[PDB]
């Protein structure tokens, strides 16, 4: 009925956390909980039944996560796609979700306890008006709350974000806040629903498929991806352990091909800028260089520049998105 | 005449699949040496053989990208040996084999909304006229399939910048190893991906 | 009548060159050996007593700076300019260096025995041809040795040593072994007179004149420059320990100043090379940077292939400079 | 009428001297804080004052060069100061000041090397045709006279790469700092330089 679980972790448990905590650990870890419907056929239940239960093991596992020290947690919970089903169960997971939501505010303050911040990711206008407004209310209640942090994933998928986050940069450049120019990769980051969170550390996907069905695609560019043939309602913490092993193996060669990339592109981007200047300086006909720094000068202005629209693009688009959340 | 009856063999192997790629991806995630180029040419003969149109080759250093006659000569050379002219054989490995690198991926994407940014400054386009689809054809893929199929060489648990906007629903299956491939081991993987149920969300 | 004095060092000589070699010593100074007839004036001797005086320093000076291991030593001793003055002077000038050079050969072996090169830097066909000989023998006798270097001005000036290098670039290109592009400050130091030798580390002239009279000119750029009132025959031990101290002084501040130079210098090329690959990748339409990193390609090509260029024109300029003192 | 009566003690002190400078040359190597610009115009006001005609003020850090309007600005202040219309004050002080740093000096006689093996490359100049005045003539200094007086400020005992080719005869006149420099101390330096015998190697 409530939204996370409060139970410690057994021996065994704790003993393995003590154990993999020596090492590198997730900071951030995203679920696409797979596979409610198919565990509701093998158990011969309904499939409404499935989704309650698919609900219950994602309180379990936010528990295990904060009692492995990983404080962030994204969710798939309802893909646009998933539009497409009946309407018998498309309405089954609208009320699920009203009633948790609606559970939610009223277990309200027991979230002040415990300093969780709920957001709740997509394109919120699909979902009918009433499951909009509770999601408004969670979202704008457990803002300013820092312990831990659960993004929910509901009518969402990426190429939807993808595409909202470049209407936003292009509204900055119709409203005088931005240049086409300034456009980079590190601005479409700040753009994203997911803004407000690093990139995940870990993808996990239940059920054994191995597609990622829109779900965090820039985001997940560089994650441990873990495909693990459990049904999601069936998840248990040795799964979530194991997927957690999985990316202590793979976190030297990640991180430095992580490292790599972010260098290459700051490299890259260096060359594209220093050629900026340099094509303004043939034109104008001045030196490409000479004792009086003209080129490092007019390259640390076309940054700080670029730096100071964006800076006042993004403090708008904060402004913006701040109004719509608080009507 | 031998060569005819690989040929048909081949062609027999793809057709018998439940279903067959039309786009395949190849992501090499071994760093420990450099690439076997013959290995992945026959990764790629082997795709064209059995009915795949379109490969992309990647590997997050750029090393392919870097080495891209190397990698085609290799392929020509593999492709010649078993279809026993070289302008139309090297025009028609050029229209159906991609060499990628990170640059495709995210800078990509990067360089449409930077395309599109620009539209709207000359008043040509509005930023709500921007919708998934036109976005899509704004990428470089233009008119290509995105990938159905990616096979992952390695022993990194990661697409490491591959394609993230056209990999929404690309299978990834993951193989060891490219290194000295067989094509038993091939052909496992696409048994593997004619086997997936894909539902789209219902 | 030798060219370099047989003689040890006194205590306090001793002592004091002790002390001064536990800091940065000079691997290379620079004479102007000046004030030779004013001496003659104040002594009451005739010019040529007062120059031949001043050449028995000259060889006290040497003994004193490998006493001190300074083992690289270049001296002023004939300017075109001094051509201007009296026949009788500068016969007698002629004079005294046909009958050092001619005692040097007859001194022979016992330039072997100290392993003493000699180098005879300027522009030497404005000699008497029968000089040119007896220069060009203790040349070709002394090469090959590498123990100490002495390098003697003689009919030099730096202006006609810096245009002499440049009209040998200008050989390379008209040759073909050059590119115009190729030509650098690097480049015509290799060209100059004084290629086989560093940049002196002190410039030393006497008498309290305050020029430097067209004497290595591009040479002592970033040289501890010493103006000593002494007159050159009267010169002493002190008065040359007295510019070693003024260098060590100097060392630490010179050594920066050297090396922001160089790498400015440095800097700049690279500036003007990315400049010249963009230029180029602007033409031809291609990318000015990408994960091909073919502008790094472009940037190694022009280099490698512009350091080709000059070594196969330094080798070239080393055969014909060969051919001339060998006839 | 009071800068009337400066003028022309300034003029007769110029005239006194048994030379004066064409071209004075300011060698800046302090090192310890920035220089004091207003110092620095000061000495450049007084050698126009004097009847100097060209001034070079160095620094090898190329920090006058990196501040040139802070320069002239405070060159230009003082001068309407001394002689109580801006633009011709401010194209006189334009053709007698110039700024300069060590790309002045090698960097330029590189540059002219550049420009003869430029034409010896289109049949147009043989090496041969390059004696010591046509390099001269190809050199930034045009018909501008060579320095004849640079006065040094600083500890550092080195020209530091200034006007390398031009300095063949300047005289060099070392004074401890150009900070607080007084009149009377500029003014004994041009003494020093009048006094000074050139003998040009006769
Ligand atoms: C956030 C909240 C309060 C509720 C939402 C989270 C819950 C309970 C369910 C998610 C809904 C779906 C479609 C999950 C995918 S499993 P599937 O339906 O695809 O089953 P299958 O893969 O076909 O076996
Ligand atoms: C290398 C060799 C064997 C001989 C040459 C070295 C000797 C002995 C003399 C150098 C000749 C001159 C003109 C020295 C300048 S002093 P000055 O003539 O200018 O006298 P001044 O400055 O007028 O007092
Ligand atoms: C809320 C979630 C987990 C949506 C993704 O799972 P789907 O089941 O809808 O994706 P497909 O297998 O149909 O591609
Ligand atoms: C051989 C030498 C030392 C020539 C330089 O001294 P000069 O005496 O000829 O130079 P000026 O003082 O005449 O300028
Ligand atoms: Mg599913
Ligand atoms: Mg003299």
């Amino acid at each position: 009925m409530s939204w996370i679980k409060e139970g410690e972790l057994s021996l065994w448990e704790r003993f393995c956390a003590n154990i993999i905590k020596a090492g590198p650990m997730p900071k951030h870890i995203a679920f696409i909980m797979d596979g409610n419907r198919r565990y509701a056929k093998k158990c011969q239940v309904e499939r409404q039944e499935g989704h309650s239960q698919g609900f219950n093991k994602l309180a379990e596992t936010l528990r295990w996560c904060l009692n492995l020290g990983i404080l962030e947690v994204t969710v798939y919970a309802f893909s646009i796609e998933n539009f497409k089903r009946s309407k018998s169960e498309v309405d089954g997971l609208m009320d699920l979700a009203r009633q948790k939501f609606s559970r939610l505010m009223e277990e309200k303050e027991k979230l002040q306890k415990h300093g969780v911040c709920i957001r709740v990711l997509g394109d919120l206008h699909l979902l009918p008006l009433d499951l909009q407004e509770l999601i408004a209310q969670a979202v704008q209640a457990t803002k300013n709350y820092n312990k831990c942090f659960l993004n929910v994933c509901f009518a969402y998928t990426s190429r939807h974000e993808i595409s909202n986050a470049v209407r936003e940069m292009a509204w900055g450049v119709e409203q005088g806040l931005l240049d086409p120019s300034d456009i980079s990769e590190s601005l479409l980051d700040k753009c994203l629903y997911t803004n407000r969170s690093p990139h995940p550390d870990i993808l996990i996907r239940t059920s054994g498929e191995v597609r990622l069905s829109d779900f965090l695609l820039w985001q997940t560019s560089h994650s441990c991806l873990v495909f693990q043939p459990v049904l999601w309602p069936e998840y248990t913490f040795w799964n979530l352990f194991e997927a957690i092993l999985q990316f202590q193996m793979n976190h030297s060669v990640l991180q430095k091909a992580r490292d790599m990339y972010a260098e290459e592109r700051k490299r890259q981007q260096l060359e594209r800028d220093q050629a900026t200047v340099t094509e303004q300086l043939l034109r104008e006909g001045l030196q490409a260089s000479g004792d009086a720094q003209l080129r490092r000068t007019r390259l640390h202005k076309l940054s700080a520049r670029r730096e100071e629209r964006v800076q006042g693009f993004l403090q708008a688009l904060e402004l913006k998105r701040a109004d719509w959340l608080a009507r | 005449l031998a060569a005819a009856h690989h040929r048909m063999r081949w062609r027999a192997d793809g057709r018998s699949l439940e279903k067959l790629p039309v786009h395949m991806g190849l992501v090499i995630t071994e760093v420990e040496q450099e690439p076997s180029f013959s290995d992945i040419a026959s990764l790629v003969v082997w795709c064209m053989a059995v009915g795949i149109s379109y490969i992309s080759v990647y590997d997050h250093q750029g090393i392919f990208k870097r080495n891209n006659s190397r990698l085609m000569d290799e392929i020509l050379k593999q492709q010649q040996e078993l279809l026993g002219d070289k302008d139309d054989q090297v025009l028609n490995c050029h229209l159906a084999v991609k060499v990628l690198s990170p640059e495709d991926g995210k800078a990509d994407i990067v360089r449409a909304a930077q395309d599109f940014c620009q539209l709207v400054a000359q008043k040509q386009k509005r930023p709500t006229d921007l919708d998934v689809d036109t976005l899509a054809s704004l990428l470089s893929s233009n008119g290509c399939p995105d990938p159905d199929l990616v096979l992952k060489f390695g022993p990194v648990d990661a697409t490491l910048g591959f394609l993230p906007w056209h990999i929404r629903l690309t299978e990834i299956v993951s193989l060891p190893s490219h290194l000295n491939i067989s094509y038993e081991d091939f052909f496992s993987a696409l048994r593997q991906y004619a086997a997936c149920e894909q539902r789209l969300g219902k």
